[PDB]
DNA sequence: AGGTGAGGAGTC
DNA sequence: ATGGACTCCTCACCTGCAGGTTCAC
DNA sequence: GTGAACCTGCAGGTGAGGAGTCCATG
């Protein structure tokens, strides 16, 4: 049985968003425009998505 | 007349005032076409409809990229068309005259090269009608509409040029927030468009450059959602040292604008900014303000303070809450059911509009009867914040204002103000409060204050004094005795000298190129995962260092082979002595993670702090205190002093050294101009 | 009828 | 169907702790 | 010898942040 604890990684998600839409400029703009979260719901979203993709 | 004879500049704060505009006339004349559509000398009294039709018909036909309007007393309009183009117009009420690209003022032409050729910098001539309204609109934010509609509201930043009347019509940049809304939101379900949106210029979004542009086809008009409201974008943002957040501000778009004039024009056109000279700059700490306010409250301690409530349908413990806030400052007050005569009074009243016209407003009534008493009032809704906790700030403000009126009433200063120029009289114009006072040139009363011995004297200026002032003002009497906005003046009776302080319009800018380079290096550094062997080496080489204890923890919870990411170093800060060496040692090997950007030795964030004064040019500005924050939302302005002096007196500099007019921040207004403005308020109820 | 400044909407 | 100029409107601010230096008695 | 002021410049901010189901009643 192997166990691992995962923390939050923002640089992990930053590059992935850029590769998803390579013709944009920044990362917050991609997250806000093409995906559907406003500025209030940004920290919490980053938090879970990083860990999910890392697993 | 006086000309703005500035300096070529070497160092100092950076300004939004353009120093020089360079355009290669040969590259423009040989690549484009300029014409002239003259409507001078036809009829100056039949302008309205003919000018309307002039603009509309000139837009109707011709491959026109853009067109600007010339001076009201100058040649024609100005149009821009590509090479081998035609401005054929059937009507001959106006005459066309082709010209060159070296026969226009520089700013007019540069405006044309800023509008439409940057918007076409990918594709041009695909259809019949094309035009760009004004400026460039980059995109920073989108918001989803309510569930019953579709589309998004868009937020944009606008860049354009404008003149500056105060500095001899020199050119200034601008940056403004504008909002776009979908078309269907203003259209009724029966297909009847509302009156406002029936005739509205339409716009269209883009997916490549993120630029909103003009087009006949498009589902967007320039108007907010609900009604009169405001949307704003922050000035600068360096939160967590990220380069993505620095790209979404009003100084991040400005960096992109200079990178778009290069990739469409090369080096033919460039814009250079001006640095105001400066040698006297006084940073303000936090302890001095604190010690000032302590002595402020001590004087108020030795008096009587009463709180009263005069609401109709009494509710809420506003008196109790306010008294608690006051008593936390060692100032003891009381509660009364009716106001007392001869004591400082803070009254709680209701909304002014609610009470009927002939209803006897509690405030007005209890004022007019008691004519030797200081008064204050507040609404009961302002003592509670958004989350329900009491609001401290309001309490401090009310107490400070009470002291100011007490000082006016007793005619003798209580706290130690500095000294100012002597033998001078203070005059302030006052607008009539009658609703009929929409007359522009109608004479206003002017009130006068002065100091004799140790007592201030307050009186309404007589007619003779008013005749004396206007004679010596000269061309500057328009700012004192004319217009809808009249400014006060200090006058010298013996020599005939005046002082006027004028807001100009420039916003001070901090450094943005030097910050951006550092942020990009940090972003590149924070991408790789640091190998384990390097950390082991560091532990071996420096046994004494205290940081080791932290390191050993992290390595104990991680895989022994997998590299360590940046996020595992969050527990160690860049603050202590042994914590700086570790990060520098990693930097030498190619891992750059943390650095310092807000140090005062660096000097990047100095345009938004302290008090700045230049005596020989008479320029000054004020900003914040302490240390720069991550988020700043306002740009400081620039002011100019107009004088008739051979050399400006050295005593004026002391009138800006008071810390209780802007509530813990430096001010840009002399202190003697505040007391007098509180005497023109308790004189509207005397008779 | 907290305050001073800095600044976005609606029309001759 | 068009452009750029005054006047009135709304909105945000008003930090905080930790580590190295220094007198003041 | 020491402990009170005194003097920079790096962090962190309202709370916490969703599905699935049994039965009687006009
Ligand atoms: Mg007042």
């Amino acid at each position: 049985l192997t166990v691992k604890y995962l923390n939050s990684r923002d640089a992990f998600l930053d590059a992935l968003l850029e590769e998803y839409k390579p013709e944009a400029r920044s990362s917050h703009f991609i997250l806000n425009h093409y995906l559907g979260i406003a500025e209030s719901e940004q920290a919490f979203v980053r938090s879970w998505l990083s860990k999910l993709l890392a697993s | 007349m006086v000309t703005p004879q500035l300096e070529p500049s070497s160092q100092g704060p950076l300004s939004t005032l353009i120093e020089q505009i360079s355009i290669d006339t040969d590259w423009v004349d040989r690549s484009f076409a300029i014409y002239c559509v003259s409507y001078k000398g036809i009829d100056f009294s039949e302008r309205p409809k003919r000018l309307v039709t002039l603009a509309s018909e000139t837009y109707k036909s011709g491959s026109v990229y853009c067109l600007v309007k010339g001076a009201n007393k100058e040649a024609c309009y100005w149009v821009l068309l590509p090479k081998d183009s035609k401005l054929d117009l059937k009507d001959t009420s106006l005459a066309i005259k082709p010209s060159s690209a070296a026969e226009l003022p520089t700013w007019q032409l540069a405006r044309l090269l800023i509008k439409a050729i940057p918007k076409v910098l990918s594709g041009t001539m695909p259809e019949i009608k094309r035009f760009e309204s004004e400026g460039l609109y980059y995109l920073v934010k989108s918001k989803k509409l309510p569930k019953d509609h579709s589309g998004y509201e868009l937020t944009t930043v606008e860049i354009d040029l404008a003149p500056c009347a105060a500095l001899g019509f020199k050119q200034t940049l601008s940056m403004g927030t504008k909002t776009f809304s979908p078309l269907s939101w203003f259209t009724l379900e029966n297909g009847e468009v509302q009156k406002k949106a029936r005739f509205a210029t339409r716009y269209q979004l883009d997916d490549v450059g993120k630029l909103v542009s003009k087009s006949i086809k498009g589902d967007y008009i320039k108007k907010p959602l609900y009604s009169n409201a405001k949307n704003r974008i922050q000035a600068i943002d360096i939160t967590k040292e990220s380069y993505s957040g620095f790209q979404l501000s009003k100084v991040g778009i400005l960096e992109q604008f200079m990178q778009d004039l290069k990739q469409a024009y090369g080096d033919s056109v460039s814009v250079k900014l001006q640095r105001i000279p400066g040698e006297k700059h006084r940073f303000v700490s936090d302890t001095i303000v604190k010690n000032h306010y302590v002595g402020l409250f001590d004087a108020l301690k030795e008096h009587r303070l009463v709180i009263c409530d005069l609401t109709e349908n009494q509710d809420t413990d506003a008196a109790l809450t306010l008294l608690h806030g006051i008593e936390h400052l060692d100032i003891n007050a009381e509660i009364a059911e009716v106001p007392i005569r001869g004591a400082l009074n803070i009254l709680i009243v209701g909304n002014k509009d609610t009470y009927k016209s002939d209803e006897e407003d509690p405030y007005q009534v209890y004022r007019k009867k008691y004519q030797d008493t200081v008064f204050q009032s507040c609404y009961p809704e302002r003592l509670w914040n958004r989350q329900g906790q009491p609001n401290r700030h309001v309490v401090e403000v009310l107490l400070k204002e009470l002291l100011i009126k007490l000082e006016v009433h007793t005619r003798k200063h209580l706290i130690e103000y500095p000294s100012g120029p002597e033998r001078c009289v203070y005059y302030m114009p006052q607008r009539p409060k009658d609703e009929s006072s929409e007359v522009r040139d109608e004479p206003w009363p002017v009130y006068a204050s002065k100091l004799v011995g140790d007592e201030w004297q307050y009186t309404q200026a007589t007619q003779e004094e008013l005749e004396d002032i206007e004679l010596d003002l000269g061309n500057d009497k328009r700012h004192v005795f004319h217009g809808f906005e009249r400014s006060p003046v200090i006058y010298w009776p013996e020599t005939g000298d005046y002082a006027i302080f004028i807001d100009t319009g420039i916003q001070m800018l901090p450094e943005f190129e030097a910050v951006a380079e550092r942020l990009r290096e940090l972003k590149e550094g924070r991408s790789q995962d640091v190998p384990i062997a390097l950390l082991a080496q560091f532990i071996e080489e420096n046994p004494e260092s205290k940081v080791i204890n932290k390191l050993r923890a992290i390595l104990s919870e991680w895989d022994d082979v997998a590299p360590l990411p940046f996020d595992e170093f969050s527990t160690i800060a860049y603050k202590s002595s042994d914590e700086k060496q570790f990060y520098d040692w990693l930097r030498e090997q190619g891992f750059f993670l943390k650095t310092s950007i807000r140090g005062q030795s660096e000097g990047f964030f100095n345009a938004s702090l302290g008090f700045f004064y230049n005596r020989e040019q008479g320029m000054y500005f004020a900003g914040g205190k302490g240390s720069p924050q991550s988020k700043i939302e306002t740009f400081s302005h620039l002011y100019l002093i107009k004088h008739s002096f051979d050399a400006l007196p050295e005593e004026v500099e002391n009138l800006f050294d008071v810390y209780h007019l802007r509530h813990r921040l430096p001010t840009v207004t002399p202190y003697p101009f505040k007391h007098l403005r509180e005497y023109v308020e308790m004189q509207r109820f005397r008779s």
